[PDB]
This record gives structure tokens, C-alpha cells and sequence, in this order.
RNA sequence: CGGGUGUGUAAGCGCAGCGAUGCGUUGAGCUAACCGGUACUAAUGAACCGUGAGGCUUAACC
RNA sequence: AAGGUACUCCGGGGAUAACAGGCUGAUACCGCCCAAGAGUUCAUAUCGACGGCGGUGUUUGGCACCUCGAUGUCGGCUCAUCACAUCCUGGGGCUGAAGUAGGUCCCAAGGGUAUGGCUGUUCGCCAUUUAAAGUGGUACGCGAGCUGGGUUUAGAACGUCGUGAGACAGUUCGGUCCCUAUCUGCCGUGGGCGCUGGAGAACUGAGGGGGGCUGCUCCUAGUACGAGAGGACCGGAGUGGACGCAUCACUGGUGUUCGGGUUGUCAUGCCAAUGGCACUGCCCGGUAGCUAAAUGCGGAAGAGAUAAGUGCUGAAAGCAUCUAAG
RNA sequence: UCGGGUAAGUUCCGACCUGCACGAAUGGCGUAAUGAUGGCCAGGCUGUCUCCACCCGAGACUCAGUGAAAUUGAACUCGCU
RNA sequence: GUGGUCAGGUAGAGAAUACCAAGGCGCUUGAGAGAACUCGGGUGAAGGAACUAGGCAAAAUGGUGCCGUAACUUCGGGAGAA
RNA sequence: GGAGGACCGAACCGACUAAUGUUGAAAAAUUAGCGGAUGACUUGUGGCUGGGGGUGAAAGGCCAAUCAAACCGGGAGAUAG
């Protein structure tokens, strides 16, 4: 359940460390982006050396949310955290080589299907 | 980022090198021409980006398409810097003596494509021009415009064109239509000059 | 045609894929036609049905002479259902939930919950004003309600505070998950209007 | 009631482990990739448990590659193959929501011995 | 809405409903039968009757629930010695309610709450 | 009354410890608005209102 | 015999200004007529010089008819409602329409029609969206609904003008927004009587209201088209955004009426155990109910009569002609 | 205007000098400390907001008692054009 | 609104504050109900100033001891910096 | 050793913000916050200054709910195109 103004983690090696949702993409007032749903965001703060850098504005998936995901059975998982993947604004393809921490099914896309490999865990 | 008469200039050398495919039927006149139309837009922009390189791809293409061409010149237009209406106020400043003038609205292409912005008041047969110079000030000029319209060569434009004779006694013909005037115009230090010989 | 019906409540039903489905149990008892309309006499064809059972002291004579006319016994209440051509029934006929066994989507209707005098805020989801930045005694009120002299009135139908819920509400294109002859159960996937215990009209979808 | 309990009975699982909160338990759970359906393991505390019948669930909370992960599993959902607990952790609440404020030493649970 | 919810807030917050009927049931445990306003006294139900079935096992712990419930020792070991056994065949209905007119002051609906034994 | 749910092992007693406290009895005690039951209490015999076959004309039918 | 007054005051005026209304329509805005030209050629795909004729009430104005024994004035908020000169979605003609994508005109008002940065702003510019971010009327809709940043009292200061008091279509900081609804209207909800003996039910449907949005992906098909580049119509399927209705099975919120922990103090003779009070003392959990962020469902298909438009047959008018008959 | 800060800054800060119309006791320019002083930014914090939900109380509502007010030419006091 | 005097206990730096003593009171309409809405409060998923003229209001911080503490400074400060 | 228009903070003296209230509980308050709190401090009692006069750390402030000229009585039935 992300927003315009929602300060994100990054779980991949861009550089990035925290960015800030500026558009929930897909739609005329749509209020928010769960996981496996692409955002806009800049970059507010980045590692020295990084690919990317602050003041960057570029786009992101949704990977893990505080809110979590609903399976079908009823059954949530939630993290602690809301982490996103940078992605290229055109390519829409991830910008880091690695991606860290666990990631929901949910990323399981053609699109985002790298981002799954990259996975250490998928839950 | 290119300026309207830089535009122009890019628009008058992809004309001349369609006019070029089709006329010309000599292929290696034709590979002069695709050089030289190609070096002079690699001379307008410093840093060329992959979206000009397809355009230009698509221009090198001998087998050319005035759509195609029409898209070329769109890509090429928004790299265009339109020129700035001033504000009212700033325009009062600028005609002091004027009283209440105003400015005809403007479309947003005629201005990325106007060096300069000049409009008649047909009432009192008076054109006023309003151009930047060189320090950026903005700089106006108003003349009375002859209501007689005949054809002949253009001072501001060096074109011939429809044109009535103006007086801010020696005068310029200048085209009675200022957008198509500003199309014409290529460089803007012919205008300078234009406003030099004034 | 349709059935009446009473809504026990909800629950879920877990299918061998893993998918939870919401379910909405209606107990449909054997309804019984007590009278048979027709084009000659009422105009219209459709049958009068009756369900459940009524205290014999809280039937009223009246009453009692429409249910010995059929020869069923006193329901709760009694209900219509429009006839389509082909249809035929007779008076005295039972009509189980067997009739939907074939039905993939449902139709139910019943009566929502009521929740008594409503704010615009719920009833017609408008917005509060400020909570605070200086307003005045005007956080939760609706606002403007018209513009000047001209109109110089409200226009009918204007969204105002009052009653909302104890109506007639159908939700259409319900998902048949289960028909039980044996415990007179239907399974319907989804909630449907009215609590526990109200009746519920189900009818084979429209559309 | 009576309908609906016999009707959430009949889908209730009998093989259910007990477990308390506090306890780690691993899940099983089914996962379907294509065609293939293979059993993935979650282990954690559990935090909490919901007891509503057909409709009880519990949470499992663990720290996956860094990351705190809580799982809600729904018990009798035909998802989760089995249960087990690994460990018997000795707590006096029945909901662990300040485990989730915790880390390393602080989020320890003793043993429950008996 | 107040849909399917139970008590009587009487126009007063919980601290004083809770001392009142904590100071009514010790008057009804006393006196066997007091007069009070109608609503009060439906709600007096709720709360005497659990005490006397309290009463109907005796136990420390049992005795000091109810010196909890009531704050009276008195009051307690009348329940425990006296209406525990007097009603220990009884399954409810400890009390029966009396509708007795209006009160002259205020118009308010009266009623006498009573032990059924008594 | 039984159950469920929630909270989380009551009091008392015993044991261990200098003691705070722990342990056993014990998933204990308690548990609203829930669920299934149950006339124990309260829903009274009455009384009250509402009548006594329902205008005229014409046509058709019996 | 000169001035100031925002420190002000009284008698008057809608005889006379500022707001809004009215009349008017110069101006404004929208449309049309002629066609010099432009358009490689070619007035009319698109555009249109010099001139001409209208429409709207829609800007800036003109007038001073209403109101000076008071018609609160900008912007925002809340809530809207109408027009169509249509922003999107629907239908269609021409095209300088290969396709894709456009241009232009016609029909069409059912629904839909951003969030932010800056600024009191309306606006505008910018950032990032969207199918689109429509233009207008409604006292520049809406202060007996809200706000009070702008603006226009009294304080103070700067620049400026003045000898000065003071003043500024300059700026700066500060600066009381009342009303319990009688009537019309509107949203709900009852009582009375009627409907022709009385009564209990079930209905019919005159009439009224609600609803009507749309993206993306895939298939058809890399097929038609095209030198390639690219890339459809038509048709079908899935999955979303926004919106609406219902509901509480699930996930959650709340849960001063349930259980527990715990600080200070007072009391129950004391211990132990409890209770009162301290925001429920502070907290941790949580049942029912209520509820959204939770999860079901909806917009339709179909039919009839049509708009622009496209025709068939067909004279008047031996031809032609969608129209006059049909 | 340029630079800084923001994804985006009519405010803010640093520059520039083109001072409509600064300027030296109706003082000029600085200035530690101080300020219920003006502007701007950040962390924390949050129902300010996205977008409201539930709950506890006091009114509102119903019954008994008491019992105002402003206003009012008269009213048998609808819509639209 | 109104000057002076008196000053118990536990905790507390205290005449703050909390609970109490002596002493004094429950504030001269009540009784129900548990709608909208208003007032005064409690709590809140995910987000966290996106609100707004403006973080207005709210939330937050809060004690004692110790460690540690910048530019700048009129050498005191700043400083309870953090 | 014990200075200070010193610091924090009750009484006490003020009154920066918001809400409420606006036919009020009140003709200026209440509630939550807010500033000073050994001083150019605050407060009791008595006294003195008088209306073109007083008094004013200056707001045309204040001078008995009255102030760019108090109140009361009189000129007085001022005058009112
Ligand atoms: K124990
Ligand atoms: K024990
Ligand atoms: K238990
Ligand atoms: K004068
Ligand atoms: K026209
Ligand atoms: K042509
Ligand atoms: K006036
Ligand atoms: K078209
Ligand atoms: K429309
Ligand atoms: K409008
Ligand atoms: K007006
Ligand atoms: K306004
Ligand atoms: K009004
Ligand atoms: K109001
Ligand atoms: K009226
Ligand atoms: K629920
Ligand atoms: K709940
Ligand atoms: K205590
Ligand atoms: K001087
Ligand atoms: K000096
Ligand atoms: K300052
Ligand atoms: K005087
Ligand atoms: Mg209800
Ligand atoms: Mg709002
Ligand atoms: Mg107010
Ligand atoms: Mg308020
Ligand atoms: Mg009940
Ligand atoms: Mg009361
Ligand atoms: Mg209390
Ligand atoms: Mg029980
Ligand atoms: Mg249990
Ligand atoms: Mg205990
Ligand atoms: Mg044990
Ligand atoms: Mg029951
Ligand atoms: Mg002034
Ligand atoms: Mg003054
Ligand atoms: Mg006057
Ligand atoms: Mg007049
Ligand atoms: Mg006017
Ligand atoms: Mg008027
Ligand atoms: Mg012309
Ligand atoms: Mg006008
Ligand atoms: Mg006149
Ligand atoms: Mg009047
Ligand atoms: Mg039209
Ligand atoms: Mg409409
Ligand atoms: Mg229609
Ligand atoms: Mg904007
Ligand atoms: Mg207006
Ligand atoms: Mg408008
Ligand atoms: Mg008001
Ligand atoms: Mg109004
Ligand atoms: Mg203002
Ligand atoms: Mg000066
Ligand atoms: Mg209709
Ligand atoms: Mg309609
Ligand atoms: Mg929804
Ligand atoms: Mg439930
Ligand atoms: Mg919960
Ligand atoms: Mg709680
Ligand atoms: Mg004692
Ligand atoms: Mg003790
Ligand atoms: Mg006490
Ligand atoms: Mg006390
Ligand atoms: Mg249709
Ligand atoms: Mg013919
Ligand atoms: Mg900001
Ligand atoms: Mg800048
Ligand atoms: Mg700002
Ligand atoms: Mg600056
Ligand atoms: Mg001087
Ligand atoms: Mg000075
Ligand atoms: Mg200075
Ligand atoms: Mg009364
Ligand atoms: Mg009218
Ligand atoms: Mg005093
Ligand atoms: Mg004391
Ligand atoms: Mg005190
Ligand atoms: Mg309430
Ligand atoms: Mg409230
Ligand atoms: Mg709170
Ligand atoms: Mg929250
Ligand atoms: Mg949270
Ligand atoms: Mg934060
Ligand atoms: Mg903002
Ligand atoms: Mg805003
Ligand atoms: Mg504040
Ligand atoms: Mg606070
Ligand atoms: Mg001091
Ligand atoms: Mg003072
Ligand atoms: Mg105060
Ligand atoms: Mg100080
Ligand atoms: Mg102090
Ligand atoms: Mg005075
Ligand atoms: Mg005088
Ligand atoms: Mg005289
Ligand atoms: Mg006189
Ligand atoms: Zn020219």
C-alpha cells in the first residue's frame, strides 16, 4: 500500500538506498501500488559510486510491503518494510545485478521474471 | 536545444535533399548531397541522440517519405526553443507611446518556429515587431504597414514573397504575414541586419 | 422461477487447489404453491409460494382460508414469482432447491441491514470538511445544498442525511458453489443483502 | 449455527499438531510453479494464534535474508501440508506482537521444559 | 447503531453504573426488595442474579469474588449463608420485577425488584 | 446449564530459596454483546375499538 | 481666508459611484460570404490577403433603470446543476487518408474528465500522470454551510510625495466572520381522511428515480498494408483503474461492558487477597457489533425508432438523381 | 539574471548592480546574546491529510415540571417559462 | 473579581502534582433513549505534511546522575547545544 | 564567597495561540497550551492631579461598562434649504 510521498527501501544494488514515490502509475487517481506494481520515484539518498544518484527520477516495482499480499486460500504475508527494485524508465528492466532480500510469487512475469532469478528467496 | 531559425535551416536542407532523391540522378551526387544534408545537421546539434540518428538513418534513406519527413521535422521540433511572449506589462514598457496595444494570441508552434513576433493592427495600417537581442532585452518596433499587398522580395526574409512596404523616406518591403515571414527566415542575423538598416 | 430462502449466515469452502471461496448458505425449505395466477382471471401468470411454518394462533382467519383453498399448510409468509411461457405449476406443488441444481449464477434479493438516520458522510459518501484550519461547528455537514436567486430553491433528489439500509436490495450474477437436496442447503459464493435470518429471495440470473 | 458448524466440520482438519505461542514451527506449504507443485518450508515463532474453528489461523514470523517476514496461514486451508514444532518456547502472552520490535538477543524466547 | 449490543449506559459513565449497581445489589441483598426505576431495575438482574449464583458454592476464592463484586462482608455472608442455599434448587429467576406507576418528582417509570423467595 | 471465544497457569495450599521470586496443584481462574439448550423470573383472566349483510339507475343473465 | 482626517461624526441620496442584476453590444468571442494567394502543380486536403454579413451575451466597456431605514466583496473548501461552441469514449464525410498515426468538418451531452512544486491567488509556469485532465452559465453558483490567505478600519515601518497634518490603483508586519429555521424548497419519517359493508394478504404497473466511464495485455496476425521501417480494421478472451451497491467468511481497525501486567496513594483490623482514585491512571491483548484498507457483485448483451452518414429502386427532368411514391 | 536547495521553489538563501525611488545620529554598515517577533529548510512526530472507522462521555431525540427571544401589513404563503 | 492569617499524612525538590486527614461538599429540574449532527475525549491498518495561506490543531519531547557537545562570541555565553 | 532588570519553575502579575462561547455561565470569559516570576516586580490602605484640563515607557491610550475633548444641569423648543 504505496502512495505518492512514501519513502521506499531498495532491495537491489543500483546504488540507491532510499527513494521516494512520486506517481502510483496505471490509472486516473489510483491511490496505491501494491507489490508487482511499477512507480515513480526519485532518489533521495545514494551510495557514493553508485549507478545511480541522488535527484534521479526513474521508475520502480514493488517487491515487499509492510501491508503484504493476500493468497488465496485468505492466508497474508507481510515484511517489515517496503522495498522496491529500480528499474529503467524506457526498458522497465532492472537497473541492479542483484536483487536482496525475499520476494512474493506475485513478481512471478515475464516482465519481472529476471528479478525472480536474481531472488534469493521467493515466498 | 535549437533555436526557430536553426529549425528552419534543418527544415530547408531535408527539403533540399528530398528534392535532391527525386531530381538528381546521379548517385553519387546524391551520396555528396546525403553527406553534406547530414553534416549540416550534425553541425546544428553538438551531441546527437539515437532518436536523431534513426531520423537521420531515415534521412540517409534514399527511398525517403514526406510523412516520413513530417515526423523527422516533428522529432527535430521539439529540440526547438519557443520564443517568449512578453507580458503585458513588459510589452507596455517596451511601446510606451502606444496606448493600449495589444498582442493577437500566438499558436505554440508559431512561436518555436518565430524568431521574431510581429502583428498589424489593420485598423491604423501599423505592424509592431518584438524580437530579443543579442544581451536577450527585448526589443520592439512599429511602422506603418501599406494596406497594398504585391508580391516581391522580402528584406527580413531575403524571400520573394507577398509584401507591403513599412515605414518606422527609404523603406523595406517586408511580408504582410510575419508567421510566414518567421518560416522563411533562416538566420537570425539577417533580421539584425534588417533592424540594422532601419 | 425462483425460491425463498433464509440466510443462516456465511463461511468458506476450501477447494483441493487451495482457494478459499466466501460462501452465503441459504436454506431454502420446500416451497409450496398456495394460489396460481393467470392471464383469464389476474392477467398475468405467475404462482403465489409459501415456506417455513406459522404459529396456527398467529395465523389469522383470512389467512388460514388462502392456505386450506391450496391445501398447504401456513407458511411465514407468502411470495410471487413471475411465470415464463413455458412454465406450468399446480397448487398444492412443492418446488425445492433442486430447481437451481443446474443454475451457474443466482440472483438474491433481500433486505439490507438498517442503520437508522444516516449522515451524508455514509449515506452518500461526501466528503468532511476540514478537521482542522479554523472550522467552524462544520466538519461533518454536507455543505452547500444549492447555488443562488437563481435557482433560488433545492433541486428534487438532492443527496441529503436520512434513513439508510431496510430495503429491497438484489445483488446479481452470484456464483452457485453448492445445491444440497438432502439439507435443503444452497451455497452461493459471496455475501448477499439482509442479516442472519432474513428472508431471501434467489432467482436464476437476468443477465 | 448448527448448519454452518456441520458444514465447517466436515472441511476441518483432524491431523492438526498443537502448538502454543512462542513455539517454532516449521510449515510445509504447497507451491505450484507450472505444472510442478513441490512442498516449501517457513519456519518461525509463532506469534499468534486464532482460534474460530474451520476459520483459525496463525502467524509465523521469521528473518529471511535480512528481512523480517510474518506469515498468516489459514490451519485447516488444504495450503499448508503439515505442521510442526521445532521448539517449545516458554512465553506468558498469548500474542507476541513486541517480538517484532525485537532483534538478536533481545528477540530470544527460553525453552519451555517440562 | 447499537446492533446486537447489550447493557445500559443510564446517562452515566461506567465508573458510576458500576458503583451503583454494586451499591443497588448490596440494598436488594439487604432489604429482599427495593423500589427503584423500571430500566434500573432490569438491569439490576444482570447483575444481583450472578452474585447469587455465586453464593450457591462456597469457597474462599468463591467469597472473595464476591466481596470483589459487592465490597460488602455483610452483604456476602448473607448470599453465602442465606440466599446461596435458599435458591440453590432454583435455576434462575432469582428476582421478579413489579411495575408499581410513576414517581411524583420526575414521571420516571417505578418498579419493585424482589427476591422470589421472599 | 453446556459450549465457544478471549485472556494466559486464579485463590488457597504445598515445596525450593536468606529473600525478591520460582515450581506443583494448573492451560488454571475468570470470561460482554456469541452458539446450542432450558419456563427459573417477567410476558394476565379481562377490558377497549370495530357490528348486525352493505345506495340509486340501467343493462345483461338466471 | 489654505489644507488633513484610515481617529472620525450627523442629516440625507439608489436624485449619484464601487459589487451583482438590467438595457446595449463598440470591444470580446464564435460562425459565415467573396476568393488574392499559399499549397511542386492545383483557391477551397489544409490555409486564406483586401473587403463584406451574422450569432452569442461571453471580456473590456457604455448607460445610471433596481437596491445607499445594508443585495457581504477575491481565492480556497463542501456541495453542486444546466448548456454544448465536445476534452475523452461512440457514429460518420473529405484528406495533400499505404499501414500506424494524423488534419479538417459533421453527428453526438450517456458516462467520464489528475496529483503535486511555486504563489492569497483565479491564472500561469513547472514536475509527474491520464482514455481525457473540455469550454461556458448558475448573484464572475455556493460565508443564515466552512475558511479568512487576498482585499478595504484603528498600530507600526520603508521607498515616495508633501512645510506639515497626512497620503500612495507601492510595499512590509499585526489585526473579533453573529443568527435556536416561521414560510417556500429539499431529505427522511409519521398521523388523518378518502378510495362507498367491514377486514387480512398477495399483486398489476400509470408514473418517478437509479445506473450507463474506461485502460492495458493476449489471440485473430507480424496477417491486410508497406521497399523496408513499421503495422492494423473487423472479431474474441483475460486482467486492471476509477465509481457504485451489498456484506463481515477472511485480513484488519475499534472494542472505557472481557482477561491480564504495572506506578503512586487510600481503604477493606492486619498478612494474604481485593476494591476506589489518578485521561479507561498508564499499558498489553481481545468477544459480539460496527466497519475498510477486507471480498462478493454491477455498468452489459439484446430490441425498437433514429442523427450525421450510406444506399436500393425511381420519376418529375427520354439522362441523371438516396426521395418526390416505395 | 545566475547559482544553491526540490521531481518540480512567484517564497527562501548566496551572488550580480540595471539603486523606478539605499546611504551615514528623522544615523550607515556589522553584531555575540536575547525574542509568545517576520520568512525559509530539516529530523522526530503525528487523523493535518490520502479517507475516514470505531469507541467513551455532554447535548441533540422521547416523557414529566417550568418556561424565553429576535421578528411580524395581512395571508387560503408550489414549479417552470 | 475580592487584601490578610492558618498549612496534617504518603510520595515528592516543592505551597507542583497524585491519593488521603481534619473539615466540607455532590454544584435546586429529573427520568429514559443510545439517530444525524455539534461539543469534549480515547484508539487506529498502510502511508507520513501528500494538508494548509501557514504543520493551525494534534502528535511528540519531558526526570535525575553520568559521559559527551559545533559555528560563532562582547569570552559571560552559545549549552540542558546535539 | 554569594553578584545578577541572571536561569528553571508554583503562588502572584500578565495575556502569545487555538477551540468553545457570541439572545454567553460572562456587556471580553472558560478550557488546553503561553510570558514574567528579587524586579524598570507585585499588592493592601489612605492621599494628590479635573475637562482644552489631568495623566500617558506614546496606543489618541486612560480619566467610574462613556473619550480626537468625561459626566450632570442650564443657554435650550440651538440650528436642520
Ligand atoms: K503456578
Ligand atoms: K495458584
Ligand atoms: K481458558
Ligand atoms: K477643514
Ligand atoms: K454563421
Ligand atoms: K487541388
Ligand atoms: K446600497
Ligand atoms: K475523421
Ligand atoms: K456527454
Ligand atoms: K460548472
Ligand atoms: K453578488
Ligand atoms: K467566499
Ligand atoms: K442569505
Ligand atoms: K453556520
Ligand atoms: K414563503
Ligand atoms: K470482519
Ligand atoms: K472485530
Ligand atoms: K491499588
Ligand atoms: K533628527
Ligand atoms: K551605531
Ligand atoms: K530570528
Ligand atoms: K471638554
Ligand atoms: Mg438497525
Ligand atoms: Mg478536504
Ligand atoms: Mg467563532
Ligand atoms: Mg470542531
Ligand atoms: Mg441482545
Ligand atoms: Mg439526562
Ligand atoms: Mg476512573
Ligand atoms: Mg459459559
Ligand atoms: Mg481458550
Ligand atoms: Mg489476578
Ligand atoms: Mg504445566
Ligand atoms: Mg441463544
Ligand atoms: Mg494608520
Ligand atoms: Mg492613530
Ligand atoms: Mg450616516
Ligand atoms: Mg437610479
Ligand atoms: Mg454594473
Ligand atoms: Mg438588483
Ligand atoms: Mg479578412
Ligand atoms: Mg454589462
Ligand atoms: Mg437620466
Ligand atoms: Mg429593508
Ligand atoms: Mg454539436
Ligand atoms: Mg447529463
Ligand atoms: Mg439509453
Ligand atoms: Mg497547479
Ligand atoms: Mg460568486
Ligand atoms: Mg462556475
Ligand atoms: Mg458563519
Ligand atoms: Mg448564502
Ligand atoms: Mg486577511
Ligand atoms: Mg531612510
Ligand atoms: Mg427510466
Ligand atoms: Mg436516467
Ligand atoms: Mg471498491
Ligand atoms: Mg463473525
Ligand atoms: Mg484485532
Ligand atoms: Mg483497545
Ligand atoms: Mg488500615
Ligand atoms: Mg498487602
Ligand atoms: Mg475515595
Ligand atoms: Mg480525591
Ligand atoms: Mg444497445
Ligand atoms: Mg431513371
Ligand atoms: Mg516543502
Ligand atoms: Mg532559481
Ligand atoms: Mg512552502
Ligand atoms: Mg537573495
Ligand atoms: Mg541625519
Ligand atoms: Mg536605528
Ligand atoms: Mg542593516
Ligand atoms: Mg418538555
Ligand atoms: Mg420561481
Ligand atoms: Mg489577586
Ligand atoms: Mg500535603
Ligand atoms: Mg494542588
Ligand atoms: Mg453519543
Ligand atoms: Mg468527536
Ligand atoms: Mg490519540
Ligand atoms: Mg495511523
Ligand atoms: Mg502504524
Ligand atoms: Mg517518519
Ligand atoms: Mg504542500
Ligand atoms: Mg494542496
Ligand atoms: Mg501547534
Ligand atoms: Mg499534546
Ligand atoms: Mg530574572
Ligand atoms: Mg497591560
Ligand atoms: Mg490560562
Ligand atoms: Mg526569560
Ligand atoms: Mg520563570
Ligand atoms: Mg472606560
Ligand atoms: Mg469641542
Ligand atoms: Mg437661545
Ligand atoms: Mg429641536
Ligand atoms: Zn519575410
Amino acid at each position: 500500500m504505496i502512495q505518492e510521498q512514501t519513502m521506499l527501501n531498495v532491495a537491489d544494488n543500483s546504488g540507491a538506498r532510499r527513494v521516494m514515490c512520486i506517481k502510483v502509475l496505471g490509472g486516473s487517481h489510483r491511490r496505491y501500488a501494491g507489490v508487482g506494481d511499477i512507480i515513480k520515484i526519485t532518489i533521495k539518498e545514494a551510495i557514493p559510486r553508485g549507478k545511480v544518484k541522488k535527484g534521479d527520477v526513474l521508475k520502480a516495482v514493488v517487491v515487499r510491503t509492510k501491508k503484504g499480499v493476500r493468497r488465496p486460500d485468505g492466508s497474508v504475508i507481510r515484511f517489515d518494510g517496503n522495498a522496491c527494485v529500480l528499474l529503467n524508465n524506457n526498458s522497465e528492466q532492472p537497473i541492479g545485478t542483484r536483487i536482496f532480500g525475499p520476494v512474493t510469487r506475485e513478481l512471478r512475469s515475464e516482465k519481472f521474471m529476471k528479478i525472480i532469478s536474481l531472488a534469493p528467496e521467493v515466498l | 536545444m535549437i533555436y526557430p531559425h536553426q529549425y528552419n535551416y534543418i527544415r530547408s536542407v531535408i527539403l533540399r535533399l528530398k528534392n535532391v532523391y527525386k531530381t538528381v540522378n546521379d548517385k553519387e551526387t546524391v551520396k555528396v548531397i546525403q553527406s553534406e544534408t547530414y553534416n549540416d545537421i550534425n553541425e546544428i546539434f553538438g551531441h546527437i541522440d539515437d532518436d536523431i540518428e534513426e531520423s537521420l538513418k531515415v534521412l540517409m534513406n534514399i527511398r525517403l517519405s514526406n510523412k516520413e519527413i513530417e515526423a523527422i521535422l516533428n522529432k527535430f521540433l521539439e529540440y526547438v526553443v519557443p520564443f517568449e511572449l512578453p507580458s503585458p506589462q513588459k510589452l507596455q514598457k517596451v511601446f510606451k507611446k502606444v496606448k493600449k496595444i495589444k498582442i493577437p494570441q500566438f499558436e505554440e508552434y508559431d512561436l518555436k518556429v518565430s524568431s521574431f513576433v510581429g502583428w498589424n493592427e489593420l485598423a491604423s495600417n501599423r505592424k509592431y515587431i518584438i524580437y530579443y537581442d543579442e544581451k536577450k532585452q527585448l526589443k520592439g518596433l512599429y511602422g506603418e504597414i501599406s494596406n497594398q499587398v504585391v508580391k516581391g522580395f522580402c528584406t527580413i526574409c531575403n524571400k520573394e514573397s507577398n509584401v507591403s512596404l513599412f515605414m518606422k523616406k527609404k523603406g523595406d518591403y517586408i511580408c504582410r504575414d510575419s508567421i510566414h515571414c518567421n518560416k522563411q527566415l533562416t538566420d537570425i542575423n539577417q533580421f539584425y541586419n534588417f533592424i540594422d538598416k532601419l | 422461477i425462483g425460491l425463498v430462502g433464509k440466510k443462516v449466515g456465511m463461511t468458506r469452502i476450501f477447494t483441493e487447489d487451495g482457494v478459499s471461496i466466501p460462501v452465503t448458505v441459504i436454506e431454502v425449505e420446500a416451497n409450496r404453491v398456495t394460489q396460481v395466477k393467470d392471464l383469464a382471471n389476474d392477467g398475468y401468470r405467475a404462482i403465489q409460494v409459501t415456506t417455513g411454518a406459522k404459529k396456527a394462533n398467529r395465523v389469522t382467519k383470512p389467512e388460514a382460508g388462502h392456505f386450506a383453498k391450496a391445501g398447504v399448510e401456513a407458511g411465514r409468509g407468502l411470495w410471487e414469482f413471475r411465470l415464463a411461457e413455458g412454465e406450468e405449476f399446480t397448487v398444492g406443488q412443492s418446488i425445492s432447491v433442486e430447481l437451481f441444481a443446474d443454475v451457474k449464477k443466482v440472483d438474491v434479493t433481500g433486505t439490507s441491514k438498517g442503520k437508522g438516520f444516516a449522515g451524508t458522510v455514509k449515506r452518500w459518501n461526501f466528503r468532511t470538511q476540514d478537521a482542522t484550519h479554523g472550522n467552524s461547528l462544520s466538519h461533518r455537514v454536507p455543505g452547500s445544498i444549492g447555488q443562488n436567486q437563481t435557482p433560488g430553491k433545492v433541486f428534487k433528489g438532492k443527496k441529503m442525511a436520512g434513513q439508510m439500509g431496510n430495503e429491497r436490495v438484489t445483488v446479481q450474477s452470484l456464483d452457485v458453489v453448492r445445491v444440497d437436496a438432502e439439507r435443503n442447503l444452497l451455497l452461493v459464493k459471496g455475501a448477499v443483502p439482509g442479516a442472519t435470518g432474513s428472508d431471501l429471495i434467489v432467482k436464476p440470473a437476468v443477465k | 449455527s448448527n448448519i454452518i458448524k456441520q458444514l465447517e466440520q466436515e472441511q476441518m482438519k483432524q491431523d492438526v499438531p498443537s502448538f502454543r505461542p512462542g513455539d517454532t514451527v516449521e510449515v510445509k506449504v504447497w507451491v505450484v510453479e507450472g505444472s510442478k507443485k513441490r512442498l516449501q518450508a517457513f519456519e518461525g515463532v509463532v506469534i499468534a494464534i486464532r482460534n474460530r474453528g474451520l476459520h483459525s489461523a496463525f502467524t509465523v514470523r521469521k528473518i529471511s535474508n535480512g528481512e523480517g517476514v510474518e506469515r498468516v496461514f489459514q490451519t485447516h486451508s488444504p495450503v499448508v501440508d503439515s505442521i510442526s514444532v521445532k521448539r517449545r518456547g516458554a512465553v506468558r502472552k498469548a500474542k507476541l506482537y513486541y517480538l517484532r520490535e525485537r532483534t538478536g538477543k533481545a528477540a530470544r524466547i527460553k525453552e519451555r521444559l517440562n | 447503531m447499537r446492533h446486537r449490543k447489550s447493557g445500559r449506559q443510564l446517562n452515566r459513565n461506567s465508573s458510576h453504573r458500576q458503583a451503583m449497581f454494586r451499591n443497588m445489589a448490596g440494598s436488594l441483598v439487604r432489604h429482599e426488595i427495593i423500589k427503584t426505576t423500571l430500566p434500573k431495575a432490569k438491569e439490576l438482574r444482570r447483575v444481583v442474579e450472578p452474585l447469587i449464583t455465586l453464593a450457591k458454592t462456597d469457597s474462599v476464592a468463591n467469597r472473595r469474588l464476591a466481596f470483589a463484586r459487592t465490597r460488602d462482608n455483610e452483604i456476602v455472608a448473607k448470599l453465602f449463608n442465606e440466599l446461596g442455599p435458599r435458591f440453590a434448587s432454583r435455576a434462575g429467576g432469582y428476582t421478579r420485577i413489579l411495575k408499581c406507576g410513576f414517581r411524583a418528582g420526575d414521571n420516571a417509570p417505578m418498579a419493585y425488584i424482589e427476591l422470589v423467595d421472599r
